[PDB]
């Protein structure tokens, strides 16, 4: 059970952090 | 379609931790009067009086401010901003502290608090201090109250009539048309035209649309003056930025319901905002989970506000990872964080029950800062009144 | 920032109110009228009325009872107009002088206070020990009836209450005491009141509430030895002494609301009774006379004398003759005929009196020769209903009646006849269909046509196109609309190159279970050869609520749609452009290439059609959220709006301002306390035609006031601004009301003084003062400013 990067506005759980930085800058 | 839930649950902010420390007294400031109030700098929403609204400060000086208001008056300023980027804004709402905590877990000062909004204004002036929290000049803005519309003209001898009192409620609207708007022969218009301003009549065709999303009584949940019922209204409207600011500019509660009236019926379907053109769902799978109704602010562990639409199906959205229930809004049920399967941006989260015995089995919870309300055929944007 | 004038040309007829008693002498009987701002004061003659005096308040009457406490050889009257100014008055004549003097005044409105729903309510002590008033909900206001009590010093009883339906000071009684119905959750009840004028409280009353008739409306206080109290609802009138109870549900009265009553027989035995449709009956108290206990009433009774015209207030003179104040139709003496068949009836006319009102719509024409204007107005409602001619001789007023309500009206020169739109009221049959109840112009026209369709005892509105003659007023033609179609909108005009001349109207479909109108029609009428005929029709997704004629062309406003069609040479409307607009279009104004949009909540807006782009653009608007009853374009950068609280209001436009958002806002320029209800605005003048006013816009009220309003320049203005002013120092006002406060512009919410508009009434009245006090006003020039007044007076 990986997921160790999570994006404090949704709680969307990411594997890689190239994977939540792409997401959170998607956000406003 | 069955709600084997407990619908008092969200509103009580649960998810917030043990009981907050709860306030009784309120306070109001006079109509069009000048008052200086302080601004807290991470919140950006854009609250309609009578709206809860939760916080979870965690900056020292957004807990200093707070601190400082429980202590006076527990009102602060919520800046309806025109242009976020450059903090711009021309009105908003002054929000009352009605509960709080302060918590200092691992070794970090937050403070979580509950607010409702009061009285809405006009911004005079901006300025921020040497200490960096800024601070409001502000000019109430007055609620206007017109009285009947039949009461320029009204005879004298049928004013003892303006006092209304198991049978046919399509026989009593005729009844009461008939008697509220006997005056209307001494004018150029005719009875029916004069129920299109008149709150009741304009507050039942609204009860009409509610009772569709709730199966809950007028009676109890619903407020009686047209101004409260307006704002009630107006609160879980799932309306863009733009259309919520022309109608909280609105001061008369007879055009704000006309208003929400009209978007009930136009704005039939919900796509992404970033898309434009992808539905997420329609006003038919709109429904209350909460007392307050279908829509209501919700805040995060990270103190982020999201005004939360439940519905019972949605379309073209994305599941990202497991359900979790961290932190749920709705107790008893996992969310897991829901994507536009075109533009991949966040619409909100789909909720599924943790027990067999729950019902719905499962639903979805929107973010109004996603979702963009849509008239289908051939027809763009207009609010009447 | 304008400079307007607005004078009196027809003071208001309808009746508001009517009292008797001895007011101008302790032997005469006299009858007290309220006409709105007016009082007719008459001395009831054997012969009729007999004229005595006339005065004018800077007020709306709203309660009007004459009184006459210890001592006084003669009764006082107790005024109270709609802006809360008290006064008692009395009436004092030294040889020639007449002097309706001010005894006592002053103003009771209350800083805060929610204004009652059922209005104000002003009663009188029966041993004048003081006044009550019911004008905000929750409060009974108490102005003790004292001579040490000029000011009119006022307290209040806080009323759990909150819902009074009516009140009534009870005889009898040791302890003055109300007896009042009041509504709450549970339903109708009646309640009493004992009134501590030393503790300034309430006391517990003589006797209990009980849940009396859901429908209970009217409290009449019954005089000794009977005492206590008569409740009238809608099926029931019954009696309430306490432990006496007595009650009735006579089936006569069920047909319509009893909505009016009057004390025949100073002991209480009989009753005179109004209802809703002008029914008249007499309510008698059958006094019955036992061996010890000879004061006991067996029954109650009611009885149909007759038909009057629709009552708002009814008063027994004496030898049969009452007076019928009427708001809808006609005032009326009549004679209550001693016990006569008649046919059925008893009521006999003996005379009718003039009442324009509810002016709902007018229009101006040449008619005979030109260059004297007549009015023809749509006057009445219900039976009550018919067009009146008025002309300059006093007015000259010819009366058409038509028994059915005119609702829209056009004159067609060519034809030489006009155009009315009209309804009329057909009650559903058990059987099957529908009956009319009287025989009206609609049902008794020479000719007759129906809407070919494109698509209980309950009451029916069924709409008509009547086509009346010129120069006889005879019903030639009645087109009846289709089943639920409401005629809303009415004009006479040539379109495109046609040469002949239409009746053009705009309809809306009205069915009860659709709250919005989805469905209407734009008729298009030719009437030639004495003959109607259907020209064209179009079907529109909506109301047609107004139509102008625009250039050769027809602007007509479906909803919040203003479309704008042309006449092609295969005689059909199309349609050329549309706007879409961000409120439902009631109001439709133009002046050549703009138009002037408005709804029922002020909200004002102005459009300009673009010849070269073949649209709509929108030019100017201003919301402020109000009621508003009518619109009018004085010139092109002035507008006149007639809004809430008798308020008449002008907005102006300035295209050379700096910036775009300055030249698409409206500055409200005037504001002016009316005191009347305007329903229709209306370019013309009715004198004969290098003068000090520019343009006459005329306009008819609901109480039938017509006034008219022209514009000035600054220097006029400014001139006739400071003569007011110095008019008010020398005038002397009934009641002592402030003109400056009358003329305020007033809502609930706000009061601020007039601006932009010379009260042309006040300034005309510098003609009637005498010579010292003219002197007194032109002390900065006397003969110089009665030519300047002449000169205004010779406008209406
Ligand atoms: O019903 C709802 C709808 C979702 C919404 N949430 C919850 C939420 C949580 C977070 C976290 O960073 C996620 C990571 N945990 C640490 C952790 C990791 C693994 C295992 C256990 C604990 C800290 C918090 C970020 C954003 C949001 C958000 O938007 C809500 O509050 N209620
Ligand atoms: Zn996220
Ligand atoms: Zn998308």
């Amino acid at each position: 059970g990986e997921r160790p990067f999570h994006c404090n506005q949704c709680g969307a759980s990411f594997t890689q952090k190239g994977n939540l930085l792409r997401h959170i800058k998607l956000h406003s | 379609n069955i709600i084997n839930f407990d619908t008092s649950l969200p509103t009580s902010h649960t998810y917030l931790g043990a009981d907050m420390e709860e306030f009784h007294g309120r306070t109001l400031h006079d109509d069009d009067s000048c008052q200086v109030i302080p601004v807290l700098p991470q919140v950006m929403m854009i609250l309609i009086p009578g709206q809860t609204l939760p916080l979870q400060l965690f900056h020292p000086q957004e807990v200093s401010m707070v601190r400082n208001l429980i202590q006076k008056d527990r009102t602060f300023a919520v800046l309806a901003y025109s242009n976020v980027q450059e903090r711009e804004a021309q009105f908003g709402t002054t929000a009352e502290i009605y509960a709080y905590r302060e918590e200092q877990d691992f070794g970090i000062e937050i403070v979580k608090v509950k607010a409702i909004g009061r009285q809405r204004f006009k911004v005079l002036e901006l300025r921020t201090q040497s200490d960096g929290i800024q601070q409001a000049k502000v000019q109430i803005l007055p609620e206007c109250v017109l009285p009947s519309t039949m009461s320029a003209v009204q005879l004298e001898s049928l004013n003892k009539c303006q006092i209304f009192p198991d049978q046919c409620s399509y026989k009593w609207w005729q009844k009461y048309q008939k008697r509220k708007f006997h005056c209307a022969n001494l004018t150029s218009w005719p009875r029916w035209l004069y129920s299109l301003y008149d709150a009741e009549t304009l507050m039942d065709r609204i009860k009409k649309q509610l009772r569709e999303w709730d199966e809950n009584l007028k009676d109890d949940s619903l407020p009686s003056n047209p101004i409260d019922f307006s704002y009630r209204v107006a609160a879980c409207l799932p309306i863009d930025d733009v259309l919520r600011i022309q109608l909280l500019k609105i001061g008369s509660a007879i055009q704000r319901l006309r208003c929400e009236l009209d978007i009930m019926n136009k704005c039939t379907s919900l796509c992404c905002k970033q898309c434009q053109e992808t539905e997420i769902t329609t006003k038919n799978e709109i429904f209350s989970l909460s007392l307050c109704g279908p829509m209501a602010a919700y805040v995060n562990p990270h103190g982020y506000v999201h005004e939360t639409l439940t519905v019972y199906k949605a379309c073209n959205l994305n599941l990202i990872g497991r359900p979790s229930t961290e932190h749920s809004w709705f107790p008893g049920y996992a969310w897991t964080v829901a994507q536009c399967k075109i533009c991949a941006s966040h619409i909100g989260w789909k909720f599924t029950a943790t027990k067999k015995d729950m019902s719905p089995q499962k639903f979805w919870g929107l973010t109004r800062s996603a979702l963009l309300p849509t008239i289908p055929d051939t027809e763009d944007e207009i609010s009447p009144d | 920032m304008s400079y307007n004038y607005v004078v009196t040309a027809q003071k208001p007829t309808a009746v508001n109110g009517c009292v008797t008693g001895h007011f101008t002498s302790a032997e005469d009987l006299n009858l007290l009228i309220a006409k709105n701002t007016r009082l007719e004061i008459y001395v009831v003659t054997a012969e009729g009325l007999r004229p005595v005096k006339e005065v004018g308040m800077y007020g709306k009457i709203a309660v009007m009872e004459l009184f006459r406490p210890k001592g006084e050889s003669k009764d006082l009257l107790f005024i109270l107009t709609a802006k809360y100014n008290a006064c008692i008055l009395e009436y004092k004549q030294s040889g020639e002088s007449i002097d309706i003097i001010t005894r006592a005044h002053g103003n009771v409105q209350d800083r805060i206070g929610r204004p009652s729903e059922t209005g104000i309510i002003g009663i009188i002590d029966p041993e004048c020990r003081m006044i009550g008033l019911r004008l905000y909900d929750g409060l009974f206001k108490v102005i003790p009836l004292d001579r040490d009590n000029k000011e009119l010093k006022a307290f209040n009883i806080r009323l759990e209450e909150l819902h009074v339906i009516d009140v009534k000071f009870l005889y009898g009684c040791q302890a003055p005491t109300i007896c009042f119905v009041y509504q709450d959750p549970q339903g109708r009840h009646v309640k009493t009141y004992e009134v501590s004028l030393r503790e300034k409280e309430f006391n517990k009353g003589p006797w209990k509430q009980e849940n009396v008739e859901a429908e209970a409306s009217m409290v009449i206080a019954v005089p000794e030895p009977f005492g206590g109290a008569i409740i009238i609802g809608q099926e029931s009138i019954t009696y309430h002494n306490g432990d006496k109870y007595l009650a009735i549900a006579p089936p006569i009265i069920k047909q319509s609301t009893i909505v009016c009553h009057n004390r025949v027989d100073p002991n209480g035995s009989r009753y005179l009774l109004g209802d809703m449709e002008g029914r008249l009956f007499m309510l008698l108290l059958e006094k019955e006379e036992q061996m010890d206990g000879t004061v006991t009433l067996k029954d109650l009774r009611v009885e149909l004398l007759g038909e009057t015209s629709i009552a708002e207030c009814l008063t027994y003179l004496d030898n049969g003759v009452v007076f019928v104040g009427s708001r809808l139709g006609d005032s009326q003496l009549v004679k209550l005929n001693v016990d006569s068949n008649e046919q059925g009836s008893y009521v006999v006319a003996m005379e009718t009196f003039t009442n324009l009102g509810p002016i709902v719509d007018m229009c101006v024409v040449d008619l005979e020769r030109q260059g004297q204007g007549q009015l023809v107005t749509c006057s009445g409602a219900f039976k009550e209903g018919s067009l009146r001619i008025i002309r300059n001789g006093k007015l000259h007023i010819r009366t058409v009646p038509l028994y059915e309500s005119p609702r829209k009206i056009c004159y067609q020169e060519v034809s030489q006849c006009f155009g009315v739109l009209s309804s009329r009221i057909e009650v559903q049959d058990t059987s099957g269909g529908t009956t009319a109840l009287r025989p009206s112009a609609s049902t008794q026209a020479l000719s007759s046509s129906v809407s070919s369709s494109k698509l209980f005892g309950e009451e029916v509105e069924v709409h008509n196109l009547l086509i009346i003659d010129q120069h006889t007023f005879e019903v030639l033609h009645a087109h009846q609309f289709l089943q639920n179609e409401y005629a809303l909108s009415l004009v006479s005009c040539k379109l495109g190159k046609d040469p002949n001349t239409y009746f053009i109207v705009g309809t809306a479909m009205v069915y009860p279970e659709e709250a919005e109108p989805k469905q209407g029609r734009i008729v298009v009428f030719q009437y030639s050869d004495g003959k109607l005929q259907t020209v064209a029709e179009k079907e529109v997704k909506g109301a047609v609520y107004s139509m102008v004629e625009f250039n050769g062309k027809l602007l007509a406003s479906i909803n919040s749609t203003v479309r704008l069609y042309e006449w092609t040479t295969e005689k059909e409307l199309r349609t050329e452009c549309n706007h879409y607009n961000n409120i439902m279009a009631l109001y439709l104004k133009t002046k050549g290439d703009f138009i002037l949009v408005g709804d029922l909540m002020r909200s004002v807006l102005l459009l300009a059609y673009k010849p070269m782009e073949g649209n709509f653009e929108e030019i100017a608007r201003d919301f402020n959220p109000n009621w508003m009853s009518a619109v009018e374009i004085l010139d092109d950068d002035n507008f006149l709006g007639a809004e809430n609280a008798f308020n008449l209001f002008v907005c102006q436009k300035d295209s050379a301002a700096t910036t775009d958002e300055e030249r698409q806002h409206l500055q409200e320029v005037g504001l002016f306390h009316l005191g009347e209800f305007v329903n229709v605005f209306c370019h013309g003048s009715l004198v004969m035609q290098s003068t000090p006013t520019q343009g006459s816009v005329l306009f008819g009220t609901v109480n039938g006031m017509i006034g008219l309003v022209t514009s000035l320049s600054e220097s006029w203005y400014n001139l006739l601004l400071d003569m007011q002013n110095r008019l008010n120092k020398v005038i002397k006002s009934v009641g002592k009301i402030e003109h400056s406060f009358w003329r305020s512009f007033h809502t609930e919410r706000k009061t601020e003084p007039a601006t932009g508009f010379i009260d042309g009434d006040l300034i005309e009245s510098f003609l009637d003062i005498s010579r010292p006090k003219m002197q007194e006003v032109v002390a900065n020039t006397a003969d110089d400013l009665i030519k300047v007044v002449e000169e205004l007076t010779r406008i209406h």
